[PDB]
């Protein structure tokens, strides 16, 4: 099947450069335009920048131009975007897309640009008091995006993952919760499965009763 | 049918 | 620059009954080649865009044929014939006819479901954090609908005013529910201050607030 995968994101400071790369497989990648396209926090879809199948034809977006290099390494079906002079309103979701339909998209990579560090979370239990509550709380990390799984994948009913809150400390945080029969309490194990991998932190924590 | 049309080129400005 | 003015905002839809999606372009949009480049996304959180249909009318494989779209000029349509749980998420019109391509400011759909009063649960700060010096509070309310719902937190009977911060979850793509939680932060030194803590929630599906409550320490 047809595949894109970008790479290359991160966190920058104003200022900075970053490079994305997109890597493309199942389809013959010289014969279709590859596009970048971005989604800033809380917004819409918004075109970066196209490359037609062997370069001929390059097109930016105005508030890009002058600033970002899209190319394409047809050999290696590899399309790549060089983002220079970043400013905090290139903060987005960065998509890598084929052709001209909207049919196939990469998964996203996100560029935080921000004087903000790399900072790891903490994680805090929410214990359990008919449907008990427990969750885990991932608490002062930076930049987005941390992942929460149960149980290694294998508790999904009942489960939700908050979206994350911007603390006033600059610092986001969430919680992840899951509601579970109160029978299984001190009998079935609880663990949170928490990778942020920005920071190279990934934690299991066991929620136990109180 | 998608392959085909995926490859069309918007116009330029 | 052709401008895509998509309407409505959002839009609130009984399962099984249809919906409509405008977006009307600037200038007529029409390519060289004498068609029209105009495509349907839907998104869900935390995923990529997901083709519904392209070249205005055709529908990408695997979309169901409750989906279709419509239009000619500068008026463009998406329709859902009968709607399902999970069409839930936000939808995009894209125009790949010219350059600088563009897309619409988006339409979330919400399913209107019979109301759903939110089970609540109350967590005290973990020993481990309290021990580094800071004392998290946790409110859920859980698996709610509508979406409005009211937390107030009281320490020791003290309404707290700007101390907590709140999160909902994006409607379920299975029960049509929302989630929310509620959390306040104070440092070890203050929370040990106090004796009750106490997250009261308002909610249509509730005849009166429900309040769920601890006290510190024991």
């Amino acid at each position: 099947e047809v595949q894109l995968l970008e790479s290359g994101g991160g966190l920058v400071k104003p200022g900075g450069s970053l490079r994305l790369s997109c890597a493309a497989s199942g389809f013959t990648f010289n014969e279709y335009m590859m596009n970048w396209v971005r989604q800033p926090p809380g917004k819409g879809l918004e075109w970066v920048s196209s490359i037609s199948g062997t370069s001929t034809y390059i097109n930016y977006a105005d508030s890009v131009k002058g600033r970002f290099t899209i190319s394409r390494d047809n050999a290696k079906n590899s399309l790549y975007l060089q983002m220079n002079s970043l400013r905090s309103d290139d903060t987005a979701m960065y998509y890598c897309a084929r052709g001209s339909t909207g049919g196939y998209w990469g998964q996203g990579t996100l560029i935080t640009v921000s004087s903000a560090s790399t900072k790891g979370p903490s994680v805090f239990p929410l214990a359990p008091s008919g449907t008990a509550a427990l969750g885990c709380l991932v608490k002062d990390y930076f930049p987005e995006p941390v992942t929460v799984s149960w149980n290694s994948g294998a508790l999904t009913s009942g489960v939700h993952t908050f979206p994350a809150v911007l603390q006033s400390s600059g610092l986001y945080s969430l919680s992840s919760v899951v509601t579970v029969p109160s029978s299984s309490l001190g009998t079935q194990t609880y663990i949170c499965n928490v990778n942020h991998k920005p920071s190279n932190t990934k934690v299991d924590k066991k929620v136990e009763p109180k | 049918i998608h392959d085909f049309v995926d490859k069309t080129l918007p116009d330029q400005g | 620059d052709i401008v895509m003015t998509q309407t409505p905002l959002s839009s609130a839809v009984t399962l099984g009954q249809p919906a409509s999606i405008s977006c009307r372009s600037s200038q007529r949009l029409v390519h060289s080649d004498g068609n029209t480049y105009l495509s349907w996304l839907h998104q869900r959180p935390g995923q990529p865009p997901r083709l519904l249909i392209y070249k205005v009318s055709l529908r990408f494989s695997g979309v169901p044929d409750r989906f279709s779209g419509s239009g000619a000029g500068t008026d463009f349509t998406l329709k859902i014939s009968r709607v399902e749980a999970e069409d839930v998420g936000i939808y995009y019109c894209m125009q790949a006819t010219q350059f600088p391509l563009t897309f619409g400011g988006g339409t979330k759909v919400e399913i209107k479901r019979t109301v759903a009063a939110p089970s609540v649960f109350i967590f005290p700060p973990s020993d481990e954090q309290l021990k580094s010096g800071t004392a998290s509070v946790v409110c859920l309310l859980n698996n709610f609908y509508p979406r409005e719902a009211k937390v107030q937190w009281k320490v020791d009977n003290a309404l707290q005013s700007g101390n907590s911060q709140e999160s909902v979850t994006e409607q379920d793509s299975k029960d049509s529910t929302y989630s929310l939680s509620s959390t306040l932060t104070l440092s070890k030194a203050d929370y040990e201050k106090h004796k009750v803590y106490a997250c009261e929630v308002t909610h249509q599906g509730l005849s009166s607030p429900v309040t769920k409550s601890f006290n510190r320490g024991e």
